[PDB]
């Protein structure tokens, strides 16, 4: 829901009052990327064990 | 070349080294880019 996909592109097009609006929207969701993979990382994990 | 040293190539910034070509490329050709969506290779403006 960004501008765009490069967190160089936002802050030389925007303004600080806005262009943490769009941050925010890049961080909630690459933190729910890395929640995923280390959760099925931890499932692959006991099966090994 | 062969410093990280911050560029900017007609608005496209960054930060890494410099290396000179091997593979070759279109005579049309601006810009590469790999698998990840990154920047992979840059022609001057100026010097082909």
């Amino acid at each position: 829901g960004a501008i765009s996909s490069v967190l160089n592109d936002i802050l030389s097009r925007l303004d600080p009052p806005e262009a943490e609006v769009q941050i925010d929207r890049l961080i909630t969701g690459r933190l729910q990327s890395l929640q995923t993979y280390v959760t099925q990382q931890l499932i692959r994990a006991a099966e090994i064990r | 070349k062969n410093k990280c040293v911050n560029f900017n190539f007609n608005g496209l910034t960054g930060t890494g080294v410099l290396t000179e070509s091997n593979k070759k490329f279109l005579p049309f050709q601006q810009f590469g880019r790999d698998i990840a969506d990154t920047t992979d290779a840059v022609r001057d403006p100026q010097t082909l």
